[PDB]
């Protein structure tokens, strides 16, 4: 864990704009 | 105290000496400095500050520092007897003109009482003429015979050629060390 | 166009100085301190003195002021940009910023100094790039410098591709002492710690308001964020023309953008305060605190400054929640709380004596202000889209980000 | 202190020598008048080592003004570094042949400007570039005869873009004056 919100995963662009 | 270290760095060798370059500006001097370092004819410049390197060869590190003899560094000269043990001289027999000045030069700098341990060394420069004199013409007119309790030995060197700086080198490490 | 920029100590000593144009002599530093004392005594220190014709710009720094004297009208924020990039350095070379380091690091630093910036002009600013040329334990300048990807250098190798974000915000609130709040902005704050190989160029996606009205998508929460400065990495012209965020990212922890605006909801800590002070007889704090984030967020690490009296003393604290301690050295009572969960509502009642004698001159009344950190909490409701991570060579990226909540300027104005 | 000190820097070992220079940084940042050492210092000037040139050229720069006499003994040295391979030499010697404050030694450095002014290397063009402005606000008859305006104005239509922003700040500055 870690204080200040735990880290979370990201995506890599917008997949419902195309 | 022991002496072991000391006998046993000279059992291959732990001298390595010094030596000094003055003499009249554009004399070869920086050819002749290159030549013993590297060997090879660089066009150089005149030389307005100085060229300081080491020679090595039978086992001697002979450093060597060009200083040049023009008007507002000849007196600098003085900055490199500190810590100084050789000294050559490069004589220019193909200007005439300026014979009487580095004459008058050597014998200045010859007055000098710091320097007293160092044996003559001139190198018969500009030996690609047949304007160049012999080296007793030469040896007569500056006079070295006339210098008590200095060693003075005449070499002829080429710039071109390279010949005769071994024979000068020999006759150096001869003077300097008096070993076997 | 500052002549030269020196160290100087709290004592006049000059830790280190640098000429850079040489038209103004040393010795005129030696004239700052009194100019300063002078300045301090009378209200009219500033930042960039001026000794006759030459200013004497300085900075307050950990231990000593950056002072750089000028003589011509040179670029004061080219001067103090210059300033920060040196700083910057400073602190990431060496870990303090103190007089230990400045007179054990001076072989390094003259060469740093040097290097940076010649005859007025800076040249070297990236703190990595400048450890790949100087270093305190040299080979030919990097081509990084000389190309155009100053701030992501190639080459670079890594086990793992990980990058560590940080979603930190900034709730700055200013209520006036009459209840209502003046000053409520927020200050987003886009860093990120990307540890990759190679020189991977993120492709920044977020929801931004602007963006989904130009895909048409402006009908969920997206983020108006009113500044939005991009890092140096940052290519300014792919945001000009449709908001593209495409730039290299730098190797360690740096701030690719950081949003700014106004905030229109209600503050995150209701702090209602009350003052029963007996005319040099007692005090009374009646602090109460609501919690007007989400109950399902916790401020942890919540320390609500409440300023006592100056001569106040023998207190005595009645409240509920929360650890209260009164700090001699500060002069205030900080209402210090480990968990604050969402839409706690905390008590406190302070009460202390006063000394009989009335004190000579006034002290003010000082602002309070409170600590409180949730982390996990998005009270913007901007929401991270995607991260472009693309690399000539190919690799699977495993991106991370914590967003992370906390108290900025959120001072409320005493009675 | 200051015999020994003279004595170890006219010594042959690096060791005592880097040592010495160290004391000399130290005592000149400590607020001690070094400057009656500068001609000492002159002879061990020539060093491979890159630590100690930097020190040298620090020395030099700050006991140049105070010793314009003594700074004769430093042209060749500096002409010397000029057609150094590694870039970090060039750029340092660049940078201290502006940075010496004396009227008869720009003069001699306007070969090594003009070779430089085409340094392919874009640090070494933003040097010569800084070089050029310091001359030119030391002598602004010296860099118009040097006929350095034309290369500066042709450094901006290059590549290098650092280098280019460093021609125009030089340009601006020689303009501005
Ligand atoms: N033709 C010819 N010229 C020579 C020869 N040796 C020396 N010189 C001349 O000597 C001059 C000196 O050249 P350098 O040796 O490079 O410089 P220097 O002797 O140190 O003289 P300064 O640099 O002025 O102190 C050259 O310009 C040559 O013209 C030679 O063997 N043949
Ligand atoms: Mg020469």
């Amino acid at each position: 864990d870690r204080k200040g919100g735990s880290y979370s995963q990201a995506a890599g662009s917008d997949s419902a704009q195309s | 105290g022991n002496i072991f270290a000391n006998l046993f760095k000279g059992l291959f060798g732990k001298k390595e000496m010094r030596i000094l370059m003055v003499g009249l500006d554009a004399a070869g001097k920086t050819t002749i400095l290159y030549k013993l370092k590297l060997g090879e004819i660089v066009t150089t410049i005149p030389t307005i500050g100085f060229n300081v390197e080491t020679v090595e060869y039978k086992n001697i590190s002979f450093t060597v520092w060009d200083v040049g003899g023009q008007d507002k560094i000849r007196p600098l000269w003085r900055h490199y007897f500190q810590n100084t043990q050789g000294l050559i001289f490069v004589v220019d027999s193909n200007d005439r003109e300026r014979v009487n000045e580095a004459r008058e030069e050597l014998m200045r700098m010859l007055a000098e009482d710091e320097l007293r341990d160092a044996v003559l060394l001139v190198f018969a420069n500009k030996q690609d003429l047949p304007n160049a004199m012999n080296a007793a013409e030469i040896t007569d007119k500056l006079g070295l015979h006339s210098l008590r309790h200095r060693n003075w030995y005449i070499q002829a060197t080429c710039a071109t050629s390279g010949d005769g700086l071994y024979e000068g080198l020999d006759w150096l490490s001869n003077q300097l060390r008096n070993q076997k | 166009s500052a002549s030269a920029v020196y160290v100087l100590d709290l004592k006049g000593k000059v830790l280190i100085c640098r000429n850079y144009r040489g038209d103004v002599d040393m010795s005129e530093v030696e004239h700052f301190m009194p100019i300063l004392m002078e300045k301090e005594e009378e209200g009219m220190l500033s930042p960039i003195l001026a000794h006759g014709g030459v200013r004497f710009m300085w900075i307050k720094h950990n231990n000593l002021y950056l002072v750089a004297t000028s003589k011509k009208n040179a670029c004061v924020s080219l001067v103090f940009s210059f300033l920060y990039k040196v700083v910057q350095v400073f602190s990431e070379y060496f870990k303090e910023l103190e007089e230990e380091s400045i007179r054990d690091n001076f072989v390094i630093i003259y060469e740093l100094l040097d290097e940076l910036m010649d005859f007025g002009y800076p040249q070297t600013t990236d703190s990595k790039i400048l450890q790949e040329y100087i270093t305190q334990e040299a080979p030919r300048p990097p081509a990084t410098v000389t190309n155009a990807v100053s701030w992501r250098s190639e080459g670079i190798k890594y086990r793992k591709n990980e990058v560590f974000l940080d979603v930190i915000e900034a709730v700055n609130l200013l209520v006036s002492a009459n209840g209502n709040v003046l000053r409520s902005e927020i200050v987003g704050s886009i860093k990120m710690r990307v540890f990759l190989s190679g020189m991977p160029e993120l492709r920044l996606g977020l929801n931004d308001k602007v963006l989904f009205d130009n895909t048409g998508r402006g009908k969920s929460k997206s983020v108006e964020l009113e500044d939005v400065k991009f890092h140096q990495c940052v290519r300014l012209s792919r945001f000009e023309n449709d908001r593209t965020i495409s730039f290299i990212p730098p190797d360690g922890e740096f701030e690719l953008m950081s949003y700014r605006l106004n905030t229109h909801v209600k503050p995150l800590i209701w702090i209602e305060s009350v003052i029963e002070k007996h005319s040099h007889s007692r005090i009374e704090y009646m602090v109460k605190a609501k919690s007007q984030f989400k109950r399902r967020s916790t401020a942890n690490n919540v320390e609500i400054h409440i300023p006592v009296p100056n001569d106040a003393d023998s207190p005595k604290f009645k409240t509920t929640v929360g650890s209260v301690k009164w700090v001699p050295e500060n002069s205030e009572i900080v209402w210090s709380v480990k968990s604050f969960p969402g839409g706690k509502e905390y008590l406190m009642r302070a009460h202390f004596g006063l000394p009989s004698v009335e004190a000579e001159d006034k002290e003010g009344k000082p602002p309070i202000s409170v600590k409180f950190e949730i982390p996990y909490f998005t009270t913007s409701g901007i929401q991270v889209r995607y991260l472009k991570i693309i690399e000539k060579s190919g690799y699977q990226a495993l991106p991370w980000v914590r967003y992370i909540t906390q108290n900025g300027d959120y001072q409320l104005r005493t009675q | 202190e200051i015999f020994e000190l003279k004595a170890e820097l006219n010594s042959d070992k690096k060791e005592k020598k880097k040592e010495a220079v160290k004391k000399v940084i130290a005592s000149m940042t400590v607020g001690k008048d070094v400057s009656a050492l500068f001609p000492d210092v002159v002879n061990c000037m020539q060093t491979d080592n890159l630590e100690l040139k930097k020190l040298v050229y620090l020395y030099l720069m700050n006991y140049a003004k105070s010793q314009p006499d003594m700074a004769i003994m430093a042209v060749n040295t500096f002409v010397k570094d000029c057609e150094d391979p590694n870039p970090l030499i060039r750029a340092l010697a660049v940078r201290t042949m502006g940075c010496i404050r004396v009227d008869k030694i720009t003069e001699y450095l306007c070969e090594p400007l003009r070779k430089c002014l085409k340094d392919e290397d874009p640090y070494v063009r933003k040097t010569a570039a800084v070089c050029v402005a310091k001359l030119h606000d030391i002598n602004a008859q010296l860099v118009e005869d040097q006929g350095f305006l034309d290369t500066l104005k042709d450094l901006i239509s290059d590549s290098n873009p650092m280098v280019v922003a460093n021609a125009v700040a030089a340009l601006s500055e020689i303009a501005e004056s």
